[PDB]
Protein backbone atom coordinates (compact mmCIF):
# COMPACT_ATOMS: atom_id res chain seq x y z
CA UNK A 1 0.00 0.00 0.00
CA UNK A 2 1.78 3.36 -1.52
CA UNK A 3 0.28 6.48 -2.39
CA UNK A 4 -0.31 6.92 -6.18
CA UNK A 5 -0.77 10.17 -8.56
CA UNK A 6 -3.52 11.30 -10.83
CA UNK A 7 -2.31 11.13 -14.29
CA UNK A 8 -4.50 13.01 -17.45
CA UNK A 9 -2.45 11.13 -20.34
CA UNK A 10 -0.70 8.00 -20.98
CA UNK A 11 3.02 7.40 -19.85
CA UNK A 12 5.08 4.13 -20.18
CA UNK A 13 6.33 3.74 -16.42
CA UNK B 1 -14.12 41.06 -5.91
CA UNK B 2 -16.84 38.70 -4.63
CA UNK B 3 -14.33 36.53 -2.27
CA UNK B 4 -13.63 39.33 0.00
CA UNK B 5 -16.69 40.64 0.26
CA UNK B 6 -18.27 37.27 1.32
CA UNK B 7 -16.24 35.25 3.08
CA UNK B 8 -13.29 36.09 6.30
CA UNK B 9 -10.38 34.09 5.81
CA UNK B 10 -9.00 32.41 8.99
CA UNK B 11 -6.06 29.86 9.53
CA UNK B 12 -4.06 27.22 6.82
CA UNK B 13 -5.35 24.09 6.67
CA UNK B 14 -3.40 23.06 3.94
CA UNK B 15 -1.66 23.31 1.24
CA UNK B 16 -0.72 21.77 -2.63
CA UNK B 17 0.66 22.87 -5.80
CA UNK B 18 0.15 26.56 -6.26
CA UNK B 19 -2.94 26.35 -3.96
CA UNK B 20 -3.13 26.92 -0.65
CA UNK B 21 -6.68 25.76 1.76
CA UNK B 22 -7.20 28.19 4.89
CA UNK B 23 -10.37 27.83 7.31
CA UNK B 24 -12.97 30.52 6.08
CA UNK B 25 -16.84 31.81 7.17
CA UNK B 26 -19.48 32.98 4.72
CA UNK B 27 -19.89 35.99 7.07
CA UNK B 28 -23.57 36.42 6.66
CA UNK B 29 -24.55 32.80 6.79
CA UNK B 30 -22.07 32.36 10.02
CA UNK B 31 -20.83 28.59 8.71
CA UNK B 32 -17.54 27.87 8.04
CA UNK B 33 -16.14 26.22 5.22
CA UNK B 34 -12.77 25.28 3.37
CA UNK B 35 -11.31 28.18 0.96
CA UNK B 36 -8.87 26.33 -1.58
CA UNK B 37 -6.98 29.82 -3.16
CA UNK B 38 -4.99 28.82 -6.18
CA UNK B 39 -2.23 31.14 -8.29
CA UNK B 40 -3.80 30.73 -11.08
CA UNK B 41 -0.65 32.67 -13.40
CA UNK B 42 1.20 29.47 -11.82
CA UNK B 43 -1.26 27.01 -13.99
CA UNK B 44 -0.34 25.81 -17.29
CA UNK B 45 -3.10 25.27 -19.85
CA UNK B 46 -4.04 21.69 -18.90
CA UNK B 47 -4.20 22.39 -15.51
CA UNK B 48 -6.37 25.67 -16.04
CA UNK B 49 -9.19 23.28 -18.16
CA UNK B 50 -8.51 20.64 -15.28
CA UNK B 51 -9.89 22.92 -12.68
CA UNK B 52 -12.19 24.95 -14.75
CA UNK B 53 -14.15 21.35 -15.21
CA UNK B 54 -13.51 20.31 -11.52
CA UNK B 55 -15.32 23.73 -10.61
CA UNK B 56 -18.25 22.98 -13.01
CA UNK B 57 -18.57 19.21 -12.12
CA UNK B 58 -18.39 19.31 -8.51
CA UNK B 59 -20.53 22.57 -8.29
CA UNK B 60 -23.89 20.26 -9.95
CA UNK B 61 -23.11 17.57 -7.08
CA UNK B 62 -25.04 17.49 -4.38
CA UNK B 63 -24.79 14.38 -2.15
CA UNK B 64 -23.84 14.25 1.52
CA UNK B 65 -20.94 11.87 0.89
CA UNK B 66 -19.32 14.39 -1.35
CA UNK B 67 -16.98 16.86 -0.77
CA UNK B 68 -19.46 19.94 -1.68
CA UNK B 69 -18.44 22.90 -3.83
CA UNK B 70 -20.56 25.87 -2.52
CA UNK B 71 -19.08 28.69 -4.39
CA UNK B 72 -16.35 29.28 -7.34
CA UNK B 73 -14.89 32.77 -7.83
CA UNK B 74 -12.16 34.36 -9.87
CA UNK B 75 -10.24 37.56 -9.24
CA UNK B 76 -7.24 39.47 -10.63
CA UNK B 77 -5.09 36.75 -10.66
CA UNK B 78 -6.19 34.10 -7.57
CA UNK B 79 -9.44 31.41 -7.96
CA UNK B 80 -11.03 30.79 -4.97
CA UNK B 81 -13.47 27.00 -4.61
CA UNK B 82 -15.06 26.90 -1.19
CA UNK B 83 -15.79 23.36 0.03
CA UNK B 84 -16.88 21.76 3.38
CA UNK B 85 -14.70 21.67 5.66
CA UNK B 86 -13.52 18.20 6.19
CA UNK B 87 -10.71 17.71 8.66
CA UNK B 88 -10.56 13.88 9.39
CA UNK B 89 -7.86 13.75 6.79
CA UNK B 90 -7.75 10.96 3.57
CA UNK B 91 -9.01 7.78 3.56
CA UNK B 92 -6.04 6.34 2.65
CA UNK B 93 -3.51 7.57 6.10
CA UNK B 94 -7.02 6.68 7.90
CA UNK B 95 -5.90 2.81 5.79
CA UNK B 96 -2.37 3.37 6.44
CA UNK B 97 -2.54 3.72 10.50
CA UNK B 98 -5.34 0.96 11.20
CA UNK B 99 -3.46 -1.17 8.42
CA UNK B 100 -6.66 -2.69 7.52
CA UNK B 101 -10.93 -2.84 7.92
CA UNK B 102 -12.96 -5.13 9.45
CA UNK B 103 -16.23 -6.13 7.00
CA UNK B 104 -18.06 -4.40 9.09
CA UNK B 105 -16.78 -0.95 8.97
CA UNK B 106 -15.59 -1.61 5.32
CA UNK B 107 -19.01 -2.61 4.07
CA UNK B 108 -20.22 0.76 6.10
CA UNK B 109 -17.27 2.59 3.74
CA UNK B 110 -18.06 0.93 0.45
CA UNK B 111 -21.99 1.83 1.25
CA UNK B 112 -21.18 5.46 1.41
CA UNK B 113 -18.54 5.21 -1.67
CA UNK B 114 -21.31 3.73 -3.97
CA UNK B 115 -24.09 6.25 -2.60
CA UNK B 116 -21.50 8.88 -4.21
CA UNK B 117 -20.70 7.31 -6.93
CA UNK B 118 -24.54 6.33 -7.70
CA UNK B 119 -25.36 9.74 -7.29
CA UNK B 120 -22.42 11.14 -9.73
CA UNK B 121 -23.56 8.18 -12.59
CA UNK B 122 -27.25 9.71 -12.19
CA UNK B 123 -26.03 13.15 -12.45
CA UNK B 124 -24.30 12.23 -15.73
CA UNK B 125 -20.69 12.21 -14.03
CA UNK B 126 -17.59 9.53 -14.29
CA UNK B 127 -15.07 10.43 -11.68
CA UNK B 128 -12.50 8.43 -13.28
CA UNK B 129 -9.89 8.52 -10.39
CA UNK B 130 -11.76 6.46 -7.36
CA UNK B 131 -8.50 5.95 -4.83
CA UNK B 132 -8.35 6.00 -0.92
CA UNK B 133 -6.28 9.42 -1.77
CA UNK B 134 -9.28 10.91 -3.20
CA UNK B 135 -12.19 10.28 -0.41
CA UNK B 136 -11.92 12.50 2.88
CA UNK B 137 -13.28 11.73 6.35
CA UNK B 138 -15.59 14.22 7.28
CA UNK B 139 -13.59 14.18 10.94
CA UNK B 140 -11.59 12.54 13.48
CA UNK B 141 -14.63 10.58 15.20
CA UNK B 142 -15.51 7.14 14.34
CA UNK B 143 -17.99 7.04 12.11
CA UNK B 144 -17.48 9.97 10.48
CA UNK B 145 -19.05 10.60 6.83
CA UNK B 146 -16.45 9.19 3.56
CA UNK B 147 -16.52 11.99 1.11
CA UNK B 148 -15.62 11.75 -2.66
CA UNK B 149 -13.13 14.76 -3.48
CA UNK B 150 -11.06 15.76 -6.08
CA UNK B 151 -13.05 15.73 -9.65
CA UNK B 152 -10.12 17.20 -11.54
CA UNK B 153 -10.24 14.11 -13.68
CA UNK B 154 -13.96 13.88 -14.03
CA UNK B 155 -15.66 14.02 -17.15
CA UNK B 156 -19.55 14.46 -18.10
CA UNK B 157 -21.51 12.06 -19.85
CA UNK B 158 -25.06 11.70 -21.80
CA UNK B 159 -26.86 8.95 -20.20
CA UNK B 160 -24.99 5.58 -21.33
CA UNK B 161 -23.02 6.83 -23.58
CA UNK B 162 -19.56 5.69 -24.14
CA UNK B 163 -16.91 7.08 -25.56
CA UNK B 164 -12.74 7.11 -25.42
CA UNK B 165 -12.73 10.07 -23.18
CA UNK B 166 -8.92 9.41 -23.00
CA UNK B 167 -5.85 7.91 -21.16
CA UNK B 168 -6.61 9.30 -17.56
CA UNK B 169 -6.70 8.25 -13.60
CA UNK B 170 -4.24 6.05 -11.41
CA UNK B 171 -2.29 3.14 -12.35
CA UNK B 172 -3.10 0.64 -9.50
CA UNK B 173 -7.03 1.73 -9.61
CA UNK B 174 -7.19 2.11 -13.86
CA UNK B 175 -9.94 -0.52 -15.32
CA UNK B 176 -9.21 -2.59 -17.80
CA UNK B 177 -11.16 -0.89 -20.45
CA UNK B 178 -9.34 2.42 -20.24
CA UNK B 179 -6.14 -0.13 -20.21
CA UNK B 180 -7.43 -1.78 -22.94
CA UNK B 181 -8.27 2.31 -25.01
CA UNK B 182 -11.85 0.91 -25.36
CA UNK B 183 -15.19 3.56 -25.13
CA UNK B 184 -15.95 3.50 -21.40
CA UNK B 185 -18.15 5.30 -19.13
CA UNK B 186 -19.76 4.58 -15.80
CA UNK B 187 -18.25 0.96 -14.99
CA UNK B 188 -15.11 2.48 -14.81
CA UNK B 189 -15.65 4.09 -11.02
CA UNK B 190 -16.97 0.27 -9.61
CA UNK B 191 -13.85 -1.09 -10.78
CA UNK B 192 -12.12 1.38 -8.73
CA UNK B 193 -14.76 0.45 -6.23
CA UNK B 194 -13.44 -2.70 -6.50
CA UNK B 195 -9.83 -2.17 -5.99
CA UNK B 196 -10.56 -0.03 -2.62
CA UNK B 197 -12.95 -2.71 -1.26
CA UNK B 198 -9.99 -5.33 -1.98
CA UNK B 199 -7.66 -2.90 0.07
CA UNK B 200 -10.17 -2.31 3.07
CA UNK B 201 -10.64 -5.35 3.99
CA UNK B 202 -6.72 -6.86 4.00
CA UNK B 203 -4.77 -3.45 3.98
CA UNK B 204 -2.47 -3.79 0.21
CA UNK B 205 -3.85 -3.79 -3.30
CA UNK B 206 -5.58 -6.75 -5.89
CA UNK B 207 -2.86 -5.28 -8.64
CA UNK B 208 0.59 -4.01 -7.69
CA UNK B 209 3.78 -4.75 -9.51
CA UNK B 210 7.12 -2.06 -9.93
CA UNK B 211 7.06 -3.34 -13.54
CA UNK B 212 3.91 -1.64 -14.97
CA UNK B 213 3.87 -3.43 -17.95
CA UNK B 214 3.50 -6.81 -15.67
CA UNK B 215 0.42 -4.23 -13.38
CA UNK B 216 -1.14 -3.42 -16.91
CA UNK B 217 -1.02 -6.63 -18.15
CA UNK B 218 -2.53 -8.08 -14.45
CA UNK B 219 -5.44 -5.66 -14.33
CA UNK B 220 -6.77 -6.37 -18.41
CA UNK B 221 -6.18 -10.43 -17.34
CA UNK B 222 -8.04 -10.19 -13.99
CA UNK B 223 -4.99 -11.77 -12.55
CA UNK B 224 -6.12 -11.03 -8.86
CA UNK B 225 -6.57 -13.59 -6.13
CA UNK B 226 -7.41 -13.37 -2.19
CA UNK B 227 -4.28 -14.74 -0.63
CA UNK B 228 -4.08 -17.02 2.23
CA UNK B 229 -4.25 -16.87 5.73
CA UNK B 230 -6.07 -13.56 5.55
CA UNK B 231 -8.65 -14.01 3.01
CA UNK B 232 -9.09 -17.52 4.66
CA UNK B 233 -11.80 -16.16 7.39
CA UNK B 234 -13.32 -13.55 4.73
CA UNK B 235 -16.87 -14.10 3.97
CA UNK B 236 -18.11 -15.49 0.38
CA UNK B 237 -20.39 -12.42 0.31
CA UNK B 238 -17.26 -9.69 0.41
CA UNK B 239 -15.25 -11.93 -2.27
CA UNK B 240 -18.56 -12.13 -4.38
CA UNK B 241 -18.72 -8.32 -4.25
CA UNK B 242 -15.73 -7.67 -5.16
CA UNK B 243 -15.55 -10.42 -8.02
CA UNK B 244 -18.63 -8.83 -9.65
CA UNK B 245 -16.70 -5.25 -9.46
CA UNK B 246 -13.20 -6.81 -10.88
CA UNK B 247 -15.54 -7.76 -14.16
CA UNK B 248 -12.79 -7.54 -16.97
CA UNK B 249 -16.18 -6.72 -19.41
CA UNK B 250 -17.24 -3.67 -18.21
CA UNK B 251 -20.90 -4.39 -19.54
CA UNK B 252 -20.79 -7.90 -17.15
CA UNK B 253 -19.50 -5.35 -14.04
CA UNK B 254 -22.00 -4.56 -11.21
CA UNK B 255 -23.36 -1.17 -11.04
CA UNK B 256 -23.40 1.04 -8.54
CA UNK B 257 -27.38 0.88 -7.70
CA UNK B 258 -26.46 -2.96 -8.03
CA UNK B 259 -24.34 -3.20 -5.52
CA UNK B 260 -26.34 -1.30 -3.34
CA UNK B 261 -28.66 -3.70 -3.26
CA UNK B 262 -26.14 -6.87 -2.72
CA UNK B 263 -26.54 -8.48 0.59
CA UNK B 264 -22.75 -7.64 1.75
CA UNK B 265 -24.13 -3.93 1.66
CA UNK B 266 -28.37 -4.09 1.82
CA UNK B 267 -28.71 -0.16 1.69
CA UNK B 268 -30.62 0.34 -1.02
Amino acid sequence: LRRQHSYDTFVDL
Amino acid sequence: TRFTEEYQLFEELGKGAFSVVRRCVKVLAGQEYAAKIINTKKLSARDHQKLEREARICRLLKHPNIVRLHDSISEEGHHYLIFDLVTGGELFEDIVAREYYSEADASHCIQQILEAVLHCHQMGVVHRDLKPENLLLASKLKGAAVKLADFGLAIEVEGEQQAWFGFAGTPGYLSPEVLRKDPYGKPVDLWACGVILYILLVGYPPFWDEDQHRLYKQIKAGAYDFPSPEWDTVTPEAKDLINKMLTINPSKRITAAEALKHPWISHR
